[PDB]
């Protein structure tokens, strides 16, 4: 590799834009850079942020797992839009509709568990009754002190 | 019959 | 005494001996899968003797045999806890694994890496019986991370496939999010109790134990696929069928449930931990059973089945009934491993066909597979006096008759109905009706490996609940007095689920085409939860991992 | 429309070459040319010798050290006979029978 | 849209692909075979109602709201074939598809284990290397100025020659190694 | 009529429901033909090196080399400190550091005040 | 399991499918019968025939190849390409 | 310590008087004999350090770093001998001489009884490393790193020099043994604040610190394999060793001067680990992993509990072995595909199964799989920082998710998936390369059996 195929600074003149689009091996009309706010992207082409999962799978690819060709200017986040990672593919249900259904479902189930914790169900019984002063020596009571009498009666 | 050759890398080394 | 501890260690050393055999190899093997299956059969026979002499007297012990480290007040020794939980889990795990490997000698016969497969499956078994026998938190963390890594290696078995690697990394991600809470629990016990040993944790018996139990509940969420950290267990069906049968149905995925059953003296004195376990388990057993109603891949449906059963296990821990939960683990292993084995027998017979919409007519084509699939489904739903009756129904017989979150009970009953719904859905689309698979029939099951491997778990799925529940001692008091509408709850709800799903299945023969409802789109796209968070949380990481982390700060400003 | 005659010709030529390659992936009856290289020994090598090793280890190295193998003491019921002493545990109180 | 030979989709191809995807998603909706076959002839009638539409702008609009119909009525998890992309057995054996040049890196003690195979592989490689310069000088005189317009390659024209760019298509790994 | 599909950042619009896919104009024919021409030329330039027997090595891809040089080297020499770069390097640069600083300082002052007042249960805490 | 496919088997199965099709007569059907020109079928019928091939053999033919298969011999040759027959 | 310095110096007449085909074999043999000799330093005591002379001593902190240093030289001679095959013989002997001189500087850097001899040897280790990186680095493009080395000299080693001369005038000595018993508390003052920054910032850049890690994914990239091995394995750990010596004098002001830098590490390991998820360069990914692991050692030294020092020195030894093996795996692919791009050569388990086994083992040690000493160090640091503050477990555990995430991604990208078609020079694994991976991994696995020799002076 040599210098005139390497990235450079932001294209200002249209002939530098044409030289870059010839360098990045794409049409000049499709070639748009990242906007020169000073974030250091340089003259790299702003690809339209499509995940590689979205591509044609039956197409004869150079890189079949990446769904990518030789000499094609890759996406800037190509390490991010691999099929092991972030996807942007279309879904059968809308994005905001998914977020609304998920948030309503999760928050409503949380609220219903809070309602059921507010109002607990039980059995029509008294408490469970244990002998020997509510099992005082079994539950770790000291042998020198003597507790109050816990006496249960027949019924 | 009709035994097929399985291409694999060198397991010798 | 000298018999118990000796055969206890002989079981684990015997499981490790084929790993030394496969690592010290020069020849090509005289059927190394048969060698590992013979070894695990004999390890089952070996572990039967300590279980029988535990059922005789109740003999528990600890083998703290090798001193490993002493960090100034913390003596980390190699310590094996042989209690009721190990004595009931080790023969069940070895029996299930022995059936899975006799299954795998048929199913995985075309794989040229069959010795690596049986090696990895034995490594999983070794790490799992390290997990369930560990007496301190460190050896349990060894087995914990071991079953996580062997889960990675057995999901990504076809490592060329992108989806298998994706699902394996997904499972590692959710398990390490659970490991955040496990390490939180280890940190709390080391700082406040000066121990990782279970005995000093139980003897000190702390009262402000909300934070370590929240850590353990997050660990069981990461491990047993509870809600929030669940979708890796349906994603993990991309691995082979005996992987999903052994690991991700019956053996690995109960380890978060086993972690919470293991710490029962802390949960029985913390009502807040019981309430959080009850709410999370009811949420998971609702959600995964609801997602199972509208799926078409049979491995996905049985994975949602096992995750709903794990949510029910979390429910019955959350009502402070841990021994019923562990009886449900030992029960659930048999019929759920058998259901995955019969589904994979259908898959391998129908030439790698897993979608239930291209099955059917297999009642008389695969008769033994149909018999065992019906027996596994009926043990799952709670048919009277199969194995799944002897725990799950009792769970409902303690979920009704206790001081319980009422909505958790109602969602538990809705889950109990949904189990019957997806079970007869599997029997409808896969066994009943007329065929839908392609035209070149290669349907066959007449291998003694497959038939005997399903047969021994069939004997288990028929008799094992009766045998175990009449061989285990009482550790709680079984609540046996309730009104007749409350005693007949689980059976009636299960039969109502069968009736509702038979009406649903007989609405499919009608010549009508309806537009999809919002409930169908919700349950079919998995509550929209793997669709959003698997896109959003990586995105908000990785752009933040590139724009501000790499480019802005650590290449320009700093 | 289907293929062009150029595409049909190319697919036929490539198909002939592909079938020749796949047919020539076959094996000879000598191939592979390999270089020139007790009924229950399983229970002896894998069980009995490890039971010997682990019994020697637990009997002379583990139990000879304190608190390494700690065992829960056995469950004592009313009516039992103690082997270390010879003492018979007395029974329970007589039952206020219910049935 | 994105194709190797054509730069676009013709309207006829768009109609056929939408008909096929509609039938596949319909079969996903309509599991049973007689029921799907009934609705399949109904949908074939719906597609043949406007088969004879001459106006390509009106057919464009009808195809567009037909795509809206198909998107409104699609199944969320349609039946994907197992070795089709998105299937359960898709690209499963790609970890077993070793490229052929790795046979060149074998040791001679295991090359001698299969003598006839490598003795034939030598003349396969001989065939490739005496075909290469002829097919390069074939491609350099047929390709127009500016490079080739479409990705399709010409066949073998002379007798005795081989088609250009043929070695990786012929010697590709089997789909079940 | 029908619910229109809403595109998103992580849910792109399909190829079928986009209107500009249904362009029939000759300038779209020219753009599609030039894209097919560049793609075919790059495909040919690749697989003449790929199918070459005399080459045994790596067909170097200057788009990949250009991508890595953009992701590593071109970050500093095309930086300009302005309002946007300084404010975004002050938000995610010294923001969460200050956040976790005050959180951990608050919790440690609370814990120290509870320890020197005899409040914190530091009973069995002898490993540290 | 997984039985080997042969050109006799692929040929006989493709012709067996097309002889169960009510717009193709079983007496004019040959191995080189063109669908549009010789058997007089529609492109819709051709898409249904390629989908019947997908139903028959248990895999998918993509549309860039489904738009060009215009005889049973092209179908047998395409399945021979995608299944590696006569090893 | 003079039974180790003199054989290391006798490796110079051994490497210059050796026959031209024998200079790798002889230096590898005698450096392996020195590494076998290096186990005599395990004569440690529970109360006293092993004090040889007025000039050299060894507690249980310096001893494992010495054993790792004397073990690292044969591995560097194995790793760097392939890509120096077409080199001149005299230049090859100059390379081996700079490696031997770096070991010579290090093994009396770790044993330095007095702190200004530690400073001289500490800043002496930079020169052979500099010459190795810039004469055998295969490309040199250091337009931004010159100004950063100027920043290292200004903000780092020179205030350390002035501070150590000040302690020499105040205390009367810089013997660490004397400073154990003559240490005065360093109270709150501005003089003592600049004193703390002078004593700490050199070692902060040497670890490296987050925000100060700008040199490390450059100097690791532009280096040969032996340079990257000694940077990852030893030369970062000089900062941690120097912090564990110099924080004796910095009490109790450390108890409120640690709070900024702890934040810089606790958030910093969240960032750099995340940075490893977006690395195109594999060697840069291993560099940012080294930053993400040395952040925990910075926190564990600054919180100065016993469990934190035990975990920090165990993490230093374990990460030295692990990251050196990771750079050697990265080179074992770079010597074939001739590019460091991680997405270039994929699916390598189809081609190299045993090397993919080594990738799997180095990844599992990288993500701290128990009972490996990576996990023991990681875990003890996490316990001690929980004792520091109970919220930090979140910033620990989240790191322990992302540390897993890039560890397997590096495994999944390079070894799994579909192999790259147009790369056909992927040779089978040379026995040298597999021997290098095993001499990394098998000591790292054997140290799980007996970790007490790598847990420092207060085990
Ligand atoms: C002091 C004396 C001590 C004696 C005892 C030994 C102590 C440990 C020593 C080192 C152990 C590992 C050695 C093998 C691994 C490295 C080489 C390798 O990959 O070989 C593959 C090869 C077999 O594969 P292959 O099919 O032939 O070819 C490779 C394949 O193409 C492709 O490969 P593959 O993918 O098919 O298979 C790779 C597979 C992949 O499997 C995995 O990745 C699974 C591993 C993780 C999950 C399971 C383990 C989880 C943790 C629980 C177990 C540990 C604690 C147990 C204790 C009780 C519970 C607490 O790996 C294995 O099977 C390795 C088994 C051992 C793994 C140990 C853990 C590694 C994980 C990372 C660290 C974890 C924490 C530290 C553990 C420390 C243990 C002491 O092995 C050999 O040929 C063996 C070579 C000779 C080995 C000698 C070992 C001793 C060396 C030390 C010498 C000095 C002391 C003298 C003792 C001599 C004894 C003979
Ligand atoms: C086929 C193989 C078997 C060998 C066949 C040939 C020999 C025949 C059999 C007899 C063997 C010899 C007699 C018995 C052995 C010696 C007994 C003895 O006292 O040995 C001294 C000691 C016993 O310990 P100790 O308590 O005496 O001393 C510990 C040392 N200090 C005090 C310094 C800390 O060592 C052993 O027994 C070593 C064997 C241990 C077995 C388990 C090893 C597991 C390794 C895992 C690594 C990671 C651990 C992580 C987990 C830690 C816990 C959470
Ligand atoms: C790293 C960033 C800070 C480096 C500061 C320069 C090295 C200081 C080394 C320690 C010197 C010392 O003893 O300081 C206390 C001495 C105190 O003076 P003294 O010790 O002579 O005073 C007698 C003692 N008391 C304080 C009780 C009266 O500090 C100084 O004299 C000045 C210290 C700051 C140096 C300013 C110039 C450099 C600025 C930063 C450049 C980078
Ligand atoms: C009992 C208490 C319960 C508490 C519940 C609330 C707390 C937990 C909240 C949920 C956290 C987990 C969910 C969010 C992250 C999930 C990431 C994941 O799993 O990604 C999977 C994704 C592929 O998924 P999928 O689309 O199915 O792929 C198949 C077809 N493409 O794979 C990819 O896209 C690859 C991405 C690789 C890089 C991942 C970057 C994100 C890392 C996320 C770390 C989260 C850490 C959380 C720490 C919490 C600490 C308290
Ligand atoms: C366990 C006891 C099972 C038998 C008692 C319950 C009987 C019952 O109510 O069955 C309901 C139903 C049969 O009624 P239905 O299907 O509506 O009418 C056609 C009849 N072949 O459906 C069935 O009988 C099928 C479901 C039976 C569930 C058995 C497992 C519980
Ligand atoms: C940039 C590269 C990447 C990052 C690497 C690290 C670079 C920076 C290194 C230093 C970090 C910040 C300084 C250390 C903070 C420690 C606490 C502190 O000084 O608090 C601020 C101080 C509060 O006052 P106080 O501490 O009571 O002062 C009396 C002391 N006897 O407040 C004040 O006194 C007011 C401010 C006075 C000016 C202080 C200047 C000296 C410190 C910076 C050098």
């Amino acid at each position: 590799i040599t210098k005139d195929m390497l990235p450079g600074p932001y294209p200002k003149t249209p002939e530098e834009r044409a030289a870059a689009a010839k360098k990045y091996n794409m049409r000049v009309e499709d070639y748009e850079p990242y906007p020169d706010d000073g974030m250091g992207y340089g003259d790299y082409p702003k690809l339209p942020d499509r995940s590689q999962q979205e591509r044609d799978p039956w197409y004869d690819w150079d890189h079949p797992d990446l769904r990518l060709n030789w000499g094609e200017p890759m996406h800037w986040d190509l390490d991010m839009y691999i099929r092991n990672r972030v996807d942007t593919s279309p879904t059968p249900v809308n994005w905001n509709l998914m977020c609304k259904h998920l948030f309503g479902f999760v928050a409503f189930m949380l609220f219903m568990f809070w309602v059921g914790e507010t109002y607990p169900t039980y059995q029509p019984v008294g408490p469970k009754q244990y002998p020997y002063n509510n099992l005082y020596l079994e539950r770790g009571g000291d042998p020198n002190k003597e507790p109050e009498p816990v006496v249960h009666y027949e019924i | 019959g009709k035994r097929l050759f399985i291409i694999k890398p060198s397991g010798f080394y | 005494m000298n018999l118990f501890s000796s055969l206890t260690l002989v079981t684990l050393i015997l499981l490790t001996m084929p790993i030394a055999a496969i690592n010290f190899n020069t020849h090509k093997f005289t059927n190394y899968p048969l060698y590992v299956k013979t070894t695990i059969s004999c390890a089952f026979i070996t572990s039967m003797i300590p279980t029988m002499m535990f059922i005789h007297t109740g003999q528990e012990m600890i083998i703290s045999n090798w001193h490993w480290l002493t960090i100034q007040t913390l003596k980390l020794s190699l310590s094996f806890k042989m209690d009721f939980f190990s004595m009931m889990f080790v023969p069940v795990a070895l029996f299930v694994t022995w059936s899975i490997m006799e299954f795998s000698m048929w199913y995985m016969h075309s794989d040229p890496n069959i010795n690596q497969f049986f090696k990895y499956l034995l490594l999983f078994l070794i790490t799992m019986l390290i997990l369930v026998t560990a007496n301190n938190l460190f050896q349990l963390f060894i087995g914990w991370e071991g079953v996580g890594i062997m889960s990675f290696l057995l999901i990504g078995w076809w490592y060329g496939r992108t989806d298998a690697n994706t699902a394996a990394l997904q499972a590692i991600l959710y398990n390490r999010i659970g490991d955040i809470g496990f390490i939180l629990a280890m940190a709390w016990f080391l700082i406040n109790l000066n121990t990782w040993d279970l005995q000093q944790i139980f003897m000190l018996n702390p009262n402000d134990s909300n934070l370590p139990l929240m850590g353990l509940i997050l660990a069981a969420t990461g491990k047993s696929a509870q809600f929030g950290l669940h979708p890796w267990l349906p994603s993990a069906m991309e691995g082979p069928t005996p992987v999903s049968a052994l690991l991700h149905s019956s053996t690995m995925v109960v380890a978060g449930i086993f972690l919470l059953i293991r710490f029962y003296p802390l949960t029985e004195n913390n009502k807040f931990g019981q309430s959080i376990m009850l709410c999370l388990g009811a949420m998971t057993t609702l959600f995964t059973a609801m997602c199972a109603l509208t799926q078409n891949d049979i491995k996905k449906i049985i994975a949602f089945s096992t995750s709903s059963q794990l949510g029910l296990m979390m429910v019955t821990i959350g009502i402070n009934q841990p021994h019923l939960a562990f009886l449900h683990i030992c029960t659930h292993a048999f019929f759920k491993a058998m259901l995955f084995m019969c589904s994979g027998s259908i898959i391998h017979s129908l030439n790698d066909e897993q979608d239930i919409r291209k099955m059917g007519g297999l009642f008389k084509a695969m008769p033994f597979t149909t018999t065992a699939l019906i027996i596994g489904s009926l043990a799952l739903t709670g048919m009277p006096f199969l194995t799944g009756f002897y725990s799950k129904d009792l769970i409902i017989e303690s979920a009704n008759t206790s001081y319980t979150n009422a909505w958790a009970l109602l969602m538990t009953l809705v889950a109990t109905s949904f189990t019957a719904i997806y079970s007869t859905r599997i029997i409808f689309f896969a066994l009943l009706g007329q065929p839908r698979f392609p035209t070149l029939i290669n349907i066959n099951e007449n291998n003694p490996f497959l038939i005997n491997s399903i047969k021994r778990l069939l004997i288990g799925s028929l008799f094992a609940g009766f045998i175990i529940s009449n061989n285990i001692p009482p550790m709680t008091i079984p609540q046996m007095t309730m009104p007749h509408y409350l005693k007949m709850t689980a059976l009636t709800v299960t039969i109502l689920g069968f009736i509702l799903a038979l009406e649903i299945s007989n609405t499919t023969h009608y010549l009508k085409f309806n537009y999809p409802s919002n409930t169908f789109k919700f349950s079919n796209l998995l509550g929209y939860y793997p669709t959003i968070m698997h896109r959003l949380t990586p995105y908000m990481n990785l752009t933040m991992s590139q724009k501000s982390a790499s480019s802005l700060l650590d290449l320009i400003w700093l | 429309s289907g293929y062009t005659p150029d595409e049909k010709l190319r697919l036929q030529q490539l198909r002939e070459l592909r079938r020749r390659w796949l047919k020539d992936q076959e094996l000879s009856p000598r191939e592979p040319v390999l270089p020139p290289r007790r009924h229950s020994i399983f229970a002896f090598t894998h069980v009995l010798i490890p039971v010997w090793i682990i019994h020697y280890y637990l009997k002379y190295h583990v139990t000879t050290k304190p608190y390494t193998i700690v065992e829960k003491k056995p469950r004592i019921f009313p009516g039992d006979t103690i082997l270390e002493t010879g003492e018979v545990i007395p029974p329970m109180k007589e039952f206020p029978d219910q049935h | 849209a994105f194709l190797p030979s054509a730069a676009y989709l013709t309207h006829q191809q768009k109609v056929l692909q939408l008909y096929k995807r509609a039938l596949r998603h319909l079969e996903s909706r309509c599991v049973h075979r007689d029921k799907y076959r009934y609705f399949a002839c109904l949908l074939r009638a719906r597609f043949d109602e406007h088969k004879n539409e001459k106006d390509m702008v009106k057919a464009t609009q009808l195809l567009r709201e037909a795509e809206k119909e198909f998107w409104h009525g699609q199944h969320p998890q349609p039946y994907i074939f197992p070795e089709s992309p998105g299937g359960t057995s898709y690209e499963r054996y790609e970890c077993y598809k070793v490229p052929e040049w790795c046979l060149d890196d074998w040791h001679p003690s295991e090359k001698a284990m299969y003598p006839d195979y490598f003795a034939k592989r030598e003349q396969w490689k001989k065939l490739r290397r005496e075909s290469w310069e002829r097919e390069v000088k074939q491609l350099q005189e047929e390709t127009p100025v500016g490079g080739p317009r479409t990705e399709a390659l010409p066949p073998a024209r002379k007798q005795g020659d081989l088609p250009p760019l043929w070695w990786h298509i012929v010697t590709r790994p089997r789909e079940r190694p | 009529s029908f619910p229109k599909y809403e595109p998103s950042r992580l849910a792109s619009l399909p190829t079928t429901l986009d209107p500009a896919e249904y362009d029939i104009s000759s300038e779209t024919r020219k753009a599609q033909a030039e894209r097919l021409a560049i793609r075919s030329r790059l495909k040919r330039e690749y697989q003449l090196q790929y199918n070459d027997p005399s080459r045994r090595g790596v067909v170097e891809d200057p788009a990949l080399i250009r991508w890595t040089c953009a992701r590593s080297a071109n970050v500093y020499p095309n930086f300009r400190p302005n309002t946007k770069t300084s404010l975004l390097g002050a938000l995610f640069g010294i923001g969460p550091l200050i956040f976790w600083y005050y959180v951990f300082k608050t919790d440690r002052d609370r814990k120290e005040k509870l320890i020197q007042e005899g409040k914190l249960d530091r009973t069995f805490n002898i490993s540290y | 399991d997984a039985p080997p496919l042969t050109l006799e088997g692929i040929k006989d199965r493709v012709l067996y499918v097309l002889k169960l099709y009510d717009k193709i007569d079983p007496e004019k059907l040959s191995v080189n019968s063109h669908f549009m020109k010789d058997l007089g079928l529609d492109s819709l019928d051709q898409v249904e025939i390629i989908m019947a091939m997908e139903d028959e053999f248990g895999f998918e033919i993509p549309d860039i190849d489904a738009e060009k298969l215009m005889c049973p011999q092209e179908i047998v040759d395409y399945i021979a390409d995608k299944k590696d027959v006569y090893e | 310590m003079l039974k180790y310095i003199i054989p290391t110096m006798m490796l110079m007449p051994l490497t210059w008087l050796s026959k031209n085909s024998m200079i790798w074999i002889n230096t590898t043999l005698h450096s392996l004999l020195i590494s076998l000799t290096s186990l005599l330093l395990l004569n440690q005591f529970g109360d006293n350090s092993l004090n040889f002379s007025l000039t050299f001593f060894s507690d249980s902190l310096s001893t494992p770093l010495l054993i790792l240093t004397m073990w690292l030289l044969p591995l560097m001679l194995m790793a760097s001998q392939h890509h120096l095959s077409k080199e001149n013989l005299a230049r090859k002997k100059l390379f081996i001489s700079m490696l031997i001189l770096l070991q010579l500087f290090l093994i009396m850097t770790f044993t330095a009884t007095e702190l200004i001899f530690f400073y001289i040897m500490f800043e002496a280790t930079l020169v052979p490393t500099l010459i190795i990186i810039t004469r055998w680095g295969n490309q040199t493009e250091r337009l931004n790193a010159g100004l950063y080395f100027l920043f290292y000299t200004l903000a780092g080693s020179l205030p350390l020099l002035v501070a150590l001369i000040y302690i020499q005038n105040t205390m009367g000595s810089l013997n660490f043994l004397i400073l154990q018993y003559w240490v005065q508390p360093m109270p709150n003052s501005w003089s003592n604040t600049f004193m703390w920054l002078a004593c700490m910032m050199a070692f902060m850049v040497k670890m490296p610190l987050y925000g100060l890690h700008l040199w490390l994914p450059k100097a690791h990239v532009e280096a040969p394999i032996a340079g990257s091995m000694v940077l990852a394995a030893i030369l970062l750990k000089l900062g941690g060793y120097g912090m564990m010596r110099i924080t004796l004098l910095l009490n109790p002001i450390t108890d409120f001067m640690a709070y900024p830098f702890i934040m810089l590490s606790l958030w910093g390991m969240i960032m750099t680990s995340s940075i490893c998820l977006r690395q195109t360069d594999l060697k840069s990914l291993i560099a940012y992993s080294s930053v993400s692991h040395m952040a925990l050692v910075i926190v564990a030294i600054l919180i100065q509990t016993p469990w934190s020092y035990m975990g920090a020195t165990a993490l230093m030894i374990a990460h030295g072995l692990t990251s050196s093996m990771l750079f050697c795996l990265a080179n074992s692919n770079y010597e074939r595909v001739h590019s460091r791009t991680m997405i270039l050569a994929r699916g390598l388990q189809t081609l190299l199964p045993l090397m993919a086994a080594w990738w799997l083992l180095a990844s599992l040690t990288n993500l701290a799989l128990p009972p490996s000493i990576n996990l023991i160090g990681e875990l003890f640091v996490v316990m001690s920082t929980f004792s520091w503050s109970n919220i930090t477990i979140i910033l620990m555990g989240l790191n322990m998710v992302i540390t897993a995430l890039y560890s397997l991604y590096m495994l999944i990208t390079t070894q799994r998936g579909k192999h790259t078609h147009h790369i056909n020079n992927i040779l089978p694994s040379f026995t040298r390369e597999n021997a290098l991976m095993s001499l990394h991994m098998l000591p790292l696995l054997l140290l799980s059996l007996n970790p007490k020799i790598i847990l420092g002076p207060l085990y």
